[PDB]
């Protein structure tokens, strides 16, 4: 069964990409939202190492680890219930499939844009058989505001 | 530095540099400031511990790091790096670059038996198996157990700098079991030869691998870390500046000139006509 | 070998060595057994004083060396070499190239107050001018007196590093004339400005000058040759050794990737067309 | 020296140097005296084929060489050897001193593409796979491929010290597979 609340104030995300204007318009996002944690956990650059990268809360200064594999990010972070999928046209099938056998991923974001439309049926049925609520792909993201902002979505 | 002194922008800084804070009215090392550094009477093993591992050393840690720099000093001027520091000392160079030139050379064949030979030992105690296990698995591979043998000081005429710091780790020194796996690969390997001892630069590995994941302060991931990184090529780097500057002194003060190195020692080999 | 061994052939040696006899059964230092060196129970100063002047210096001013090798240890990353070691240390390297990438700036502006600090004192104290004759001789040429000044740390308001310095030497050290003099020009320029203190890179120089000319062991043409050879540079070489192979040790523990200086720090300024 | 010049005495010689005889009446190079380096009219890609490899390498191979010194001098101010060269300079030291400690960076993450950079497309090369599969074989594994990506010149916009010397590879340049390789 999908959710009804997909967002909320202790909402944590996993960012899939080296994406680190996203991440920083996400903490900005909850900086100016009064909210207590950052939206984002980890995220996952599989063209590297595991360290840590350097974000800002507010005036704070603030790490987020940048993990290689993904089972090393959920187990680390069994809280985060929704990852963001800023993977390539090529390479969103790959991980959004390897994503959806994780129980703890409620919903998924894919920005992609230009996956063919048979790998994003097998996404579709694969979703419904979980019961994960993909955000469907070639979307900026969504944006609920007080809450929780997907990736780029708003703008600056 | 008006608008970030009245804070109306915001910079993202690099060097993130969790060591030795000079802001303020006081020198802070790793945590600690400089009037609690002189006045806990640490020495430059204390210091060694607050700059290198962040961490406050307990007094025997410290006292054993002082020592280990005492060992490696130098070890006489045949040796690769203090042979360079001359050939730069007596070109009339200065302290740094002398020093620098000879410091160049402790790679793995010179001054890297403290971290390959801390490596190994490690690798093959936390493998799990026993001595007689490791010195023959080592044996059906080439590659010659590293901190394992002297030229001269073998048995029932030890090396007496393994043994002084054989007898700190065996006294001032909680649970040691590396350098026990060390003695009984040493054990095995005097059986074999008369001349098959540990090194120095295979005890103070193992000892400082006890050092590390035995005392306090290591959990067992800082302390594999600090074994990986390499904080055992400091040791021998810093032991060994000493001797080098003190070569590098020892030439200006005998005052040689520069070295020419004669043509029969040499043997040139070059092709025909190229 | 053979002809040599049986001692008909006589070859002359290079690389005369006053320093370190590696052969025989035991290392022996400037003149002293390595079992008498942890017997007679001297630390790190102590073989600094058997290695660079060769010599069995007091339990004062070994203790004194190692105080110094103390407080010439870490003063932060943004200083030069301490920046020239992370650089390095980004990038991957090693130790001994990190180390030395970083070491191979103390020269004449940094790291090199400790030796002019010394030769302009001692230039002074002994030509024989009261302070308040070379402090206006300092003035009618230009270049600032060398070890005096700080930035933060005044007057009611100590460095807290020169203070521990300065009441070891008031205490455990005999007989100190150019540390005198150096706290007379220190009464002097402390008039002129608030902020004109010994630095500890100026009292360092003025009492390891006191230390060999002072103590015993050095008549007055040895004290003056390591003081003009550079046996100076090299205690501030030692200690912030310690300081650097803890900058690279942190680099590589916090895991940084390659420095690349942004473009608006830098203001290109070529020519138009060559 | 007496025994060893009426040779009386045999000493086992180190340094065995098959590189540049300084001795004798002239400075041999690998076999090639100095008066037949200038009179053969090789460069700088010359002499290196003669120090480097103890080769006399083709004339089109000496020049590209020379090319290759060319285009691998200075990247900018803001690279990491060139600041540590400029930190050093500006600390006053000495030529030697600021080259060197703007050296001692040339490792793996800076200058140690020209290496692993041919390391990794001759490893792919002779182990016989087409690029269509080296691609994704380094694609599984992390590691993206050394020696491929620029950060502003593209492609309608090529990098135009890429060009000079690829367009100097194709013209002066016998039988080039590997760089067909990295060019698929
Ligand atoms: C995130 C986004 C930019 C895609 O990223 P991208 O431009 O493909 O860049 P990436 O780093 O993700 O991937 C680059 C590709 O080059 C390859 N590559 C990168 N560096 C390389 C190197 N040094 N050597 C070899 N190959 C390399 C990578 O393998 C990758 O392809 P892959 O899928 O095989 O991994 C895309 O989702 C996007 O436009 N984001 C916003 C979403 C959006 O707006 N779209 C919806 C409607 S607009």
């Amino acid at each position: 069964g999908k959710s009804t609340t997909l967002f909320s104030r202790h909402t944590k995300a996993i960012v899939w990409g080296m994406q680190t204007r996203a991440v920083q318009g996400m903490l900005d996002f909850d900086y100016v939202c009064s909210r207590d944690e950052p939206s984002v956990a980890a995220m996952v650059y599989p063209f590297t190492g595991d360290h840590k990268q350097k974000f800002y809360w507010g005036h704070k200064e603030i790490l987020i680890p940048v993990f290689k594999n993904m089972a090393d990010a959920m187990r680390k972070h069994p809280e985060v219930d929704v990852l963001i999928n800023f993977a390539s046209l090529r390479s969103a099938y790959d991980s959004t499939m390897e994503t959806m056998n994780y129980a703890q991923i409620r919903t998924i974001a894919i920005i992609a844009e230009g996956i063919p439309e048979a790998l994003t049926r097998k996404l579709i049925k694969k979703a419904d058989q979980k019961g994960v609520t993909i955000i469907g792909p070639a979307t900026v993201g969504g944006i609920k505001p007080g809450c929780f902002k997907i990736g780029n979505t708003g703008g600056m | 530095s008006w608008a970030r002194e009245l804070g109306l922008i915001r910079k993202p800084a690099s060097f993130m540099t969790s060591i030795c804070d000079e802001r303020g009215q006081e020198l802070i090392y790793a945590g600690m400031p400089i009037t609690e550094v002189f006045k806990e009477e640490m020495g430059i093993g204390g210091v060694l511990g607050l700059l290198w591992f962040q961490k406050r050393l307990p007094k025997y840690s410290c006292q054993f790091i002082e020592m280990c720099l005492m060992v490696t000093a130098d070890h006489g001027p045949a040796v690769s790096g203090a042979h360079n520091t001359i050939i730069c000392a007596r070109a009339g160079k200065d302290l740094v670059s002398s020093l620098t030139s000879g410091l160049l050379t402790i790679g793995d064949r010179f001054g890297g038996a403290l971290d390959a030979a801390a490596k190994m030992f490690s690798k093959a105690f936390d493998s799990g198996i026993i001595p007689m296990e490791f010195v023959n698995k080592m044996k059906k591979e080439g590659k010659l157990i590293m901190g394992i043998g002297h030229r001269v000081k073998s048995i029932n005429n030890p090396d007496m700098r393994v043994q002084i710091l054989k007898d700190y780790v065996r006294q001032h020194f909680p649970a040691t079991p590396l350098l026990d796996y060390a003695l009984e690969v040493e054990k095995i390997t005097t059986s074999k030869k008369p001349n098959l001892i540990l090194n120095v630069d295979g005890l103070i590995g193992v000892a400082f691998v006890d050092m590390l994941r035995n005392c306090g302060s290591f959990t067992r991931e800082e302390a594999d870390e600090y074994i990986d990184i390499g904080a055992l090529n400091g040791i021998f780097v810093l032991g060994r500046s000493m001797g080098f500057i003190g070569h590098y002194l020892d030439q200006k003060r005998l005052k040689q000139g520069l070295y020419r190195h004669p043509w029969d020692d040499i043997s040139y080999v070059l092709p025909e006509h190229m």
